């Protein structure tokens, strides 16, 4: 099953964008629907084989064959339509609606959902949830970066490097121990605020309660 | 398709306009 | 559902739909087929049989069984849609129930019948005018339509489960077939004090308050909830063909579900102008009087219903279909 390998894309708040791409096209629409278009030439213009539409929940695909010449929009439905259930999708189509997952995934991490500033930085949590990049912009200049995985700092220097384990976490310059505690001290207060935020949307029925910017700089 | 890169200079404004706002 | 007796008034009229020799247009250099319902009903029915797909149920839907209830209705004819009661687990069965469907088109031709290598893509590209799969939650259906011209379109549907195509009570009419295929074994024709026992169904609710609301030309509906964007223009067709709603009270509040839906589901204007030229072109290819006096209905309704708030969207559309009657109201 497709559910094992990865999880089912959420295209919910994500600005609409259109991005080319060597061998395809994707597309976020206004309507927060996911379009991939197939591109393949001919003569000397390219055209769109099939058109893979996914719901902003991706649970229902809808995918088209019409004959159409790229545009600048994607290309209407006709009537040669199959719709599909996200458990049941065809082997055929699982590489597609992984290469729309990795994008709508790169998207969300560095889409922001909730700004915070403080008297020291300007914290920027992502849409990429659970475990969203967490960007920490300190007003001195330095950067702190924390991903599930990798965890990013800059000095004002420009000495850019990176971190692995948790095996240096204790020792280190214990300045920078200060930049990572007031940053620990911003993420678990960003993921307080979205977890009741989204509590009180769960309640709410109406208008999205995210983005939401929190603080000024002074 | 699972060769594709798609991390070009279109989506850098892209991701300018959304950290603009800040 | 409830479950009624066509009358031999009734069965009769049913008897000449399904002997009724209908032509389906050949895109391209293809040959009009002159098929017949009985025969296409029984040679699918047989070749899927063969093939291993039990067939529980041959229904006849759409506009079909109205007229077959009322005589000369104001619905037309244009529409045939059948239904197969056909189990559909995997994928393998949905592309066995496709060739099975382009090899039985293949079975009908006046004299190139020999043509064993005719093959099915050339066929789809050559006979088949829509294709339909569905296979989600509750959903699971496929769908395959013939020629839409000069003569009448085709519909062959085979459902395993549908979340219950409502709608309003005119067309929620389905009438079970076995019983008139089987009757033909005599050896002599259908006659008023011979006549089989034909049954119909309502796919929601009391059939005999459908057939009530049929006969005195009543609206309604029972699951709005379930409502999506084209209920708005079928109920305007409904009005246009001098049917009124059953309770003026409740219909504005129809209404305004109606609209609100639509809105949602079709926000781009650009999507909006397809939908109707496709839906006006395929309701009223030539009942041009027809055409504009359904624009003004339209145009009353989305004025009336659509909620103060989305006045803005309001007024594009309402030029989307001024522009419309422009047209009409020439050619």
């Amino acid at each position: 099953t497709l559910r094992s390998i990865t999880s089912p894309l959420v295209a919910h708040r994500l600005k609409p964008i259109r991005q080319k791409t060597k061998k395809a096209v994707v597309s976020i629409l206004d309507s927060e629907e996911v379009c991939v278009e197939l591109v393949k030439e001919y003569a000397s213009q390219e055209y769109v084989k099939e058109v893979l539409q996914i719901s902003s929940d991706g649970n229902t695909i809808t995918i088209y064959y019409p004959n159409f010449p790229l545009a600048d929009r994607p290309p209407s439905p006709t009537d040669n339509i199959s719709r599909y259930s996200f458990d049941n999708l065809p082997e055929k189509y699982w590489r597609k609606y992984q290469y729309a997952s990795r994008f709508v995934q790169l998207v969300r991490s560095k889409s922001p959902k909730i700004t915070y500033f403080t008297r020291y930085a300007k914290c920027i949590l992502m849409e990429n949830s659970p475990g969203a990049d967490f960007e920490v912009w300190f007003y001195d200049g330095v950067k702190i970066h924390k991903t599930e995985d990798f965890i990013q700092v800059i000095e004002k220097t420009g000495k850019s490097y990176t971190l692995k384990s948790e095996s240096e976490v204790n020792s280190l310059k214990e300045e920078i121990k200060m930049y990572m505690d007031h940053a620990n001290e911003g993420h678990r207060i960003c993921l307080a605020l979205e977890s009741i935020i989204s509590e009180e949307e769960r309640k709410t029925r109406s208008a999205p309660f995210f983005p939401i910017i929190i603080g000024r700089k002074p | 398709i699972d060769d594709e890169m798609f991390y070009d200079d279109h989506l850098e404004a892209y991701f300018e306009q959304l950290a603009i706002p800040g | 559902m409830a479950f009624s007796v066509l009358n031999w008034d009734q069965v009769s009229r049913l008897h000449e739909v399904l002997t009724e020799v209908v032509p389906i247009h050949g895109r391209g250099n293809f040959p009009t087929l002159e098929i017949t319902l009985k025969d296409i009903v029984q040679t699918v029915r047989s070749r899927l049989e063969e093939a291993g797909i039990k067939v529980h149920d041959v229904r006849l839907n759409g506009s079909a069984a109205g007229h077959v209830l009322v005589k000369d209705n104001g619905l037309g004819c244009k529409d045939l849609d059948l239904i197969f009661h056909v189990a559909l687990p995997t994928e393998a069965e949905f592309q066995l129930v496709r060739d099975v469907v382009l090899c039985s088109l293949l079975n009908f031709l006046p004299e190139g019948v020999n043509k064993l290598k005719i093959s099915p893509v050339t066929l789809k590209e050559a006979y088949v005018q829509k294709l339909v799969k569905v296979c989600t939650d509750t959903d699971r259906w496929s769908l395959i339509s013939l020629s839409n011209k000069n003569g009448k379109n085709v519909e062959l549907k085979f459902v395993d489960s549908i979340r219950r195509q409502f709608e309003f009570s005119v067309d929620s009419f389905q009438i079970i077939l076995d019983s008139l295929l089987f009757f033909y074994c005599s050896n002599n024709p259908i006659s008023e004090h011979f006549h089989p026992t034909v049954i119909g169904e309502s796919m929601y609710g009391d059939f005999e308050e459908a057939f009530d609301h049929l006969q005195n030309r009543l609206i309604a509906t029972k699951n709005p909830e379930e409502i999506r964007g084209g209920g708005l223009l079928k109920y305007s067709n409904l009005l246009v063909r001098d049917f009124r709603p059953t309770d003026q009270e409740e219909i504005k509040t129809l209404e305004r579900y109606m609209c609100s839906r639509f809105f949602i589901d079709f926000p781009d204007i650009l999507e909006q102008q397809r939908k109707l030229e496709t839906y006006l072109q395929n309701h009223f290819a030539e009942e041009e009087r027809s055409k504009y006096d359904y624009l003004m209905i339209l145009r009353r309704v989305v004025n009336e219903s659509t909620v103060c708030l989305m006045g803005h969207e309001r007024r594009q559309t309402l030029n989307l279909i001024s522009l419309l009657a422009l047209r009409v109201l020439a050619e």
